């Protein structure tokens, strides 16, 4: 038997969830990634003056209905530092798809993209750079495969 | 001093500036982090277009005051 | 199961004030032959609900040279919805309530089968050249320039 | 039938949840991923200032290839916005890119009213009034703005 809860961020969003006594933190936090697309990873829940922990229940934690939830966002301090890696991931992120470099390439500018996100930009051999505007041909497109191997780094970072 | 610039992407970047520095002199510091030449720039604040002439305390751009970055853009 | 695999997906949903601003481009930009025009009745309605439409009556018919003024109105569930049509100039055809220039939804297929790939235009268009069709080419129409109150 | 949302809408959803722009707000609908309700303040010292403005937003099937689809919701007195709203607006069209987002078109379009241009018009009506007295079409703006544009929330 499904039941409400409100999930209230502090930008003064409130959400509202249909969860199950038996739902897990975890749970909540997935159900909180289909309907905010914020990943589990980025998602810090606050109750009643208890920060809550993915293995236990809304039931350990005497949340019923219509019980309202704190949403932090990325409220943890480092994983090597919090702000520091973020920008890290920023600085190898494709400006097209906003996903992490795929077979980085760059152009006449200097600027980098997903090679498939850019060739689609210069349909016809070529365009104007989607950052800067300058003129750029496909067929300059330059590997750049330190960004490719700093994403694989940050991705065995994420997962330790 | 110090002020954030959230760019294109969303991406924060910190710079080095002062109270008398130009909109344009915070645009080369742009450019040299991301590339993007000082004509195709348009930095807002408080909703406005900064215009290139005029300096930070013009428009009381005090420190970790954020920027946005924006593409060159016209009404037609 | 219910769902199945498809390689191919195309064709999001169109909020209905996007659809309805795409209809008033293309009847503000003149697009078609010129025997129908339609667009907005007030200008200022955000809405976008009550429309205008014109017909041209066809040649070798009996509406030659007449000019029909219509109002269309786009519910909240257009396009999935039909639209409410009415006739503003007084006519005789098979198909509408003779008192009101009301279309009866049934005794036209555009409206009877509706669609989301239908436009205003459409119903402008066809019924124009549902205008066309032999029972009513010989319709006696009633004096040009008396409408409904 | 169904088909999976775009993860650059994802992300670009995602994160106007949870890094807000001061001055704008935008929200998707219930109904609709692609559809946007949005409410930008109008820009400092220009008639427009005080003034939330809605307006919604569509994100079209070749997104982020071409542009958003944009327009007023809230009258205004702008000689690039025509009287139902729609936007004439060269990043939304030829000068589009597509490292744009919901979020810069938004900046723009809130810059686009510090920087009206009625020597390239949309309403034509409204620019010949601003070509004609500018001061008086300013007044015009923010007489405008306090009637059509606060307490309207
Ligand atoms: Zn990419
Ligand atoms: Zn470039």
């Amino acid at each position: 038997s499904h039941m409400q809860i409100f999930v209230k961020t502090l930008t003064g969003k409130t959400i509202t969830l249909e969860v199950e006594p038996s739902d897990t933190i975890e749970n909540v936090k997935a159900k909180i990634q289909d309907k905010e697309g914020i990943p589990p990873d980025q998602q810090r829940l606050i109750f009643a003056g208890k920060q809550l922990e993915d293995g236990r229940t809304l039931s350990d934690y005497n949340i019923q209905k219509e019980s309202t939830l704190h949403l932090v966002l990325r409220l943890r301090a480092a994983m090597a530092s919090a702000a520091r890696l973020t920008m890290m991931w920023e600085e190898v992120t494709c400006p097209i798809c906003l996903d992490p470099f795929v077979e980085p390439v760059s152009i006449e500018c200097g600027h980098s993209f997903c090679q498939e996100c850019i060739s689609q930009v210069g349909k016809g051999g070529g365009s104007v750079c989607p950052v800067c505007r300058q003129r750029f041909l496909l067929k300059n497109l330059r590997p750049n495969r330190q960004l490719a191997n700093m994403v694989n780094n940050l991705k065995e970072i994420s997962q330790e | 001093m110090q002020i954030f610039v959230k760019t294109l992407t969303g991406k924060t970047i910190t710079l080095e500036v002062e109270p008398s520095d130009t909109i344009e002199n915070v645009k080369a510091k742009i450019q040299d982090k991301e590339g993007i030449p000082p004509d195709q720039q348009r930095l807002i604040f408080a909703g406005k277009q900064l215009e290139d002439g005029r300096t930070l305390s013009d428009y009381n751009i005090q420190k970790e005051s954020t920027l946005h970055l924006v593409l060159r853009l016209r009404g037609g | 199961g219910s769902q199945e695999f498809m390689a191919v997906s195309t064709g999001v949903k169109v909020p209905r004030n996007f659809r309805l601003l795409e209809e008033l481009e293309e009847g503000q930009k003149g697009v078609g032959d010129g025997t129908v025009s339609w667009g907005l009745e007030d200008d200022e309605d955000m809405t976008l609900t009550r429309w205008t439409g014109m017909i041209i009556g066809p040649p070798r018919t009996n509406y030659e040279n007449r000019i029909y003024s219509l109002k269309v109105e786009c519910g909240p569930k257009y396009p999935e919805a039909p639209p409410s049509v009415r006739f503003v100039t007084k006519i005789n055809m098979n198909g509408i309530n003779n008192s009101s220039g009301m279309v009866d939804a049934r005794s036209i297929p555009v409206l009877a089968k509706w669609q989301n790939s239908y436009s205003i235009k459409v119903v402008l268009q066809e019924l124009r050249r549902l205008m066309m069709s032999k029972e009513n080419m010989k319709l006696p129409q009633p004096p040009e320039g008396q409408t409904y109150n | 039938g169904m088909a999976g949302l775009p993860r650059r809408i994802i992300k670009e959803t995602q994160r106007l949840l949870a890094e807000p722009v001061p001055g704008i707000k935008a929200e998707p609908d219930e109904s609709n991923a692609r559809y946007f309700h949005v409410v930008i303040a109008g820009p400092q010292d220009s008639p427009f200032e005080g003034g939330t403005f809605k307006l919604e937003l569509f994100l079209p099937e070749e997104y982020p290839m071409a542009a958003p689809k944009v327009r007023f919701m809230t009258k205004i007195y702008h000689p690039n916005v025509d009287k139902l709203g729609r936007i004439k607006l060269d990043i939304l069209a030829d000068k589009w890119s597509p490292a744009l987002q919901i979020r810069t078109v938004l900046l723009s379009i809130q810059a686009l009213l510090s920087a009206p241009n009625p020597d390239d018009p949309l309403a034509n009506d409204v620019a010949e009034q601003w070509k004609t007295n500018e001061a008086q079409a300013i007044e015009t703006a923010r007489a405008w703005t306090r009637l059509y544009a606060m307490n309207n929330i």
